[PDB]
DNA sequence: TGCCGGATGCCATCGAGAATCCCGGTGCCGAGGCCGCTCAATTGGTCGTAGACAGCTCTAGCACCGCTTAAACGCACGTACGCGCTGTCCCCCGCGTTTTAACCGCCAAGGGGATTACTCCCTAGTCTCCAGGCACGTGTCAGATATATACATCCGATTCCAGTGCCGGTGT
DNA sequence: CACCGGCACTGGAATCGGATGTATATATCTGACACGTGCCTGGAGACTAGGGAGTAATCCCCTTGGCGGTTAAAACGCGGGGGACAGCGCGTACGTGCGTTTAAGCGGTGCTAGAGCTGTCTACGACCAATTGAGCGGCCTCGGCACCGGGATTCTCGATGGCATCCGGCA
């Protein structure tokens, strides 16, 4: 199967409780597709380097050591999944 | 064969130091490994694990609650200047964030 | 080398950017030693009379900040002259700001305030000035 | 009859999630956004439930880190409304981007 | 088919500074991601200073150097004092 | 006598000094400065040339990227001059505050 | 020696920023630019210091200062290493 | 006995392969070392410096200069996204700064 | 009095293939130097963790060759990789 | 695995801030389907004997921007009308800016272009808002 | 007393002066080739182990289906906040003169680096072996959930007036 | 047209006041954790054997003062213009609430793909001994670049002449 057009799937109200968290107060009609960018290009790297992870290891399924250890690579260490 | 005595109640600590000599050994640091340097590491850990703990315990009481959980962790250690320092660029799972308004959005 | 007790906890300093914001209204000028301008009948009632274009030209001159249409009349009438004395560095500094206002616009604030609009440049500033730090009822009946 | 004033609900709003530690971004729509993309790599592959937790933690806290960085930028500028302008400076200035 | 944890090991430490008071099994998960993190930090900034000087074996003092290097003001000079104390003891008391 | 309007100076000496490589501070006091720093720590230390050629290259490296940031953040701000607010404000978003 | 952060005139900061691109510069940025600039000498000489004190020596080379520059991530290069 | 062939002429490479190896032994990265690593490594680090250099070697000609220096390196690096990206937080001594100024500083 | 050992010739070496005609300075080659050691000790250590990483003992070509995908951006990894499979295959023949 | 010719080389982009958009002397007359103010005599005349604010206020309803005094008098002589038509998105904006100023200002306004006096304020709105689409001589 | 008047305050375009390139002449020190050697790389043969390959077993990731219900989606309105225009004054830029010490060219002395020699403790490598740590099972209590309740703000009625069209009415 | 009155509504600020959000107090309920038990394999104890580094000399670099002599840079005033900052007004674009749509999460049931484990060989890299030529330290030489100066081209910017809205008189 194919998949496409998944990146509306992150809806206006989910980033605006994600900014709601970070203390904003208003936000412009034009954040939405920028933010949407930004999330994009961020998986793409990081799915990336947890492919070229697991390719190497001969496997089919993407494990969890994969991401963290991709995350460790790209400078943000992730705590509480086993590393 | 006197009875066994294991190196950590030597020298009175909780960590395992057999094991971290272990760890050293097979974990392609060096060619040898002193015989003092288990004993070093292990005290070191052990310090900043209690260190944290007792802040986490502290935040957790102050909550009014008994258990710990990774809030209380998060909170302990994101409002202590040496530990945020060490800890700048980690993620903590369910951790959220420090309560934190600017002043101009607050209303007159 | 060993210490004795715990270390000492610092806090943590967050960066703020200081708003410089509200913290009250300056439009008000502080309370002379005379009259308010609405009290003296004669001089309410020119001021009643007058274009808005005197009266702004009136407010930049006492409270040296533009007047809002509708504050502008009431800022005017609440003036009961100015708190400093003659050979102040706000005496001078008026004094200025006379010697650069049109002749035109000194005869319409001498008819605001019930002085004669005749004699030179210099004289309607004297008198202007005068008036100003001590508003008093020019006795004339309306 | 009685409505709230502009601005006192996204207080609230601010105080309620600045408390709360759940995920704010629905579960499936997250999957399929993180399998579409990894389609392209790499074709009939297989992901873990803690594989997609992960990557959605770690986004999560991502886009909060940047969003508040937007706001001191915005802030900056005496406005209270984010604005693309503060994004891009805040990602160059971040190393992010040239 | 076993693995290992620093469960039992935090866990007597949380015991000794809090006498009455628990521990999830999630902040457990990340206390073991802590104590392997900073092992890998001291450990390999240790390792490089055993090649810089270009010598074979790690002893106590490289540890302590590593110490030095990666640790905040305050936090450094508790945490040699830690380390200094179980070594006396270990050697002596043998 | 010739003068010129504020401004023209100004750029002349950003495209002087944005095409040569010599180095802007003068060694002897940079030297002293250093000498007096790395006295609290240890007494009687002793410095090669090439250690303080060194710690002074990294030192004018530093604070030209930090003025470039520097200016990004006061021109977002509709301004032409830099204020310490911008430095503040360029040191927290790179992350060397907390 | 006292008192050598006064070293740092105000024409050389000047030139520092107009290698940066700045056309005006506020009257005020002196004290912080000193006050950075120290900070960040301070941390590179501690560094550098603990480095040399490992090795038993009494002289600081450029090597300890290139490598304490690669810790703190400001790799450095044409001076050896 | 057959006459010498260094591995590097064996592979068609510039770069030293024994050296290389010598390295990779001699470093304390792992206990044992592939035969084929070494190959791949220095085939890997002359291709980078050849493409460092055909760039470096552009800018010195454009600048109506024979020899390289470091400026010449310095604006092959920073004008390149790639080589960039690599070298993001490397410092290169007596290496200038790219000549770029504000549209808004410009006069009207 | 010791030998000391640098990678001053191979660097004029490759220079005279591409640019037949062009020299280059004393201070050029200080920087020529230090980067190829740095990309050294990237690829390297990135290599030695993944040998570790799936619990093995060698260090093979193809653990160098995603060492190199990981570390270099987009278009530079597919130049690199291909330059490396070409002189394996050349050696493996010879 | 093999790839064949050399790499594409990109060029790095810079983030420049927004220059935005700024005027020195426009000295802008949009030309309207009608006949100078200073050309009819009458007009002019009026023009040449009303004071400075009434200038003002005109000069802010043709225009929108407040007029230096020496200009003043040359920038409404030389208003040609409207290049819009009725019922345009500008026809509108116009109606509305007349509705909101002061009778006494619209009588005034009469006064500068030969207008009628007399009338209901939306009378004053209509006769103004004809005369500023074709002016002609009366 | 009201014009008269010019009379500063407001747009033009030099050519001067300064800044910036371009090319001929001279020197010098750093880059580019030779030479010897010795040590690091190459060549040939052994062997014991790490890794490739061939099954088995299950675990869990995938796939399909109701349902119920909370969140997402449009739509209208109005009010605040973004943005542009204007004025001011005070702060920083440009230039000339006087100090001031950085930079450069030698002398000298001694601390501290760098390099061998000996050796002697200190740590790797083997065999036992037994006890601390890891999987499996459990039951009860701390936290989650549900209402009922009292407390804390928050926003827009009131009003109120002080202000104000316009309407309507009149000898000029 | 003009001129006044009264018949009209009109919005700033101080004062109660309901509406709604929120923290607090019991009452149930459940599944996750702290504990107990059996077992098993990895740390401890006792040795031997070989070399890594600590100490001691020995020698020579190079770091630190120290001293003059220029001369370019730094410090100090002094005007003076332009940019930061405040104030004001206008317009439209988001925040808030309501009614209608939809798919997310939950629970349940099957299916089979491959992750992990074990067993078997076997080719390959560590190891050792004997050669030998490649690169490095040392030395010598010459031309590419740094000045240095004489012209040669260009880039601002404060002088010319101009253009009508003040100021204080005077017959």
């Amino acid at each position: 199967k194919v998949l496409r057009d998944n990146i509306q799937g992150i809806t206006k109200p989910a980033i605006r409780r994600l900014a709601r968290r970070g203390g904003v107060k208003r936000i412009s009609g034009l954040i939405y597709e920028e933010t949407r960018g930004v999330l994009k290009v961020f998986l793409e790297n990081v799915i990336r380097d947890a492919v070229t992870y697991t390719e190497h290891a001969k496997r089919k399924t993407v494990t969890a050591m994969d991401v963290v250890y991709a995350l460790k690579r790209q400078g943000r260490t992730l705590y509480g999944f086993g590393g | 064969r006197a009875k066994a005595k294991t190196r950590s109640s030597r020298a009175g600590l909780q960590f395992p130091v057999g094991r971290v000599h272990r760890l050293l050994r097979k974990g392609n640091y060096s060619e040898r490994v002193g015989a003092g340097a288990p004993v070093y590491l292990a005290a070191v850990l052990e310090y900043l694990t209690a260190e944290i703990l007792e802040l986490a315990g502290n935040a957790a009481r102050d909550n009014k609650k008994t258990r710990i959980i990774p809030r209380h962790l998060q909170l302990a250690i994101r409002n202590d200047e040496e530990l945020n320092k060490l800890l700048g660029r980690v993620t903590i799972a369910q951790g959220g964030v420090l309560p934190n308004i600017q002043a101009v959005l607050l209303p007159k | 080398l060993i210490v004795e007790g715990k270390r000492e906890k610092k806090k943590v300093e967050r960066l703020t950017m200081q708003v410089s914001s509200l913290q009250r209204e300056p439009f008000t000028i502080a309370q002379g030693k005379g009259q308010k301008l609405c009290e003296i009948e004669r001089i309410h009632f020119f001021l009643s009379k007058k274009k808005t274009d005197e009266l702004r030209n009136l407010h930049k001159l006492l409270y040296n900040r533009p007047g809002t249409v509708s504050s502008l009349k009431k800022n005017v009438g609440q003036f009961s002259g100015f708190p400093f004395e003659k050979g102040s560095v706000q005496y001078k500094k008026k004094e200025e700001m006379l010697k650069k206002f049109r002749n035109a616009m000194l005869k319409s604030i001498c008819e605001v305030l019930d002085l004669e609009r005749s004699g030179v440049n210099s004289e309607l500033v004297k008198r202007i000035l005068n008036f100003l730090m001590h508003p008093k009822p020019s006795g004339k009946p309306l | 009859p009685h409505r709230y004033r502009p601005g006192t609900v996204a207080l609230r709003e601010i105080r309620r999630y600045q408390k709360s530690t759940e995920l704010l971004i629905r579960k499936l729509p997250f999957q399929r956004l993180v399998r579409e993309i990894a389609q392209d790599f790499k074709t009939d592959l297989r992901f873990q439930s803690a594989a997609i937790g992960a990557l959605q933690e770690a986004s999560e806290a991502y886009l909060v880190g940047l969003f508040e960085d937007t706001n001191l930028c915005a802030i900056h500028a005496k406005r209270v409304t984010i604005m693309p302008k503060d994004i891009q400076l805040a990602r160059r200035i971040r190393g992010e981007r040239a | 088919s076993r693995k290992e944890s620093y469960s039992i090991y935090v866990y007597k430490v949380l015991k000794q500074v809090h006498p009455d008071t628990g521990i999830s099994s999630k902040a457990m998960g990340i206390m073991n991601s802590f104590v392997n993190d900073i092992f890998e930090r001291i450990a390999g900034e240790a390792s490089r200073l055993a090649h810089y000087n270009k010598r074979s074996t790690i002893t106590s003092r490289e540890i302590q150097t590593a110490v030095r290097l990666l640790l905040p003001g305050e936090l450094a000079k508790h945490a040699v004092s830690e380390g200094t104390k179980a070594v006396t003891k270990y050697t002596s008391a043998k």
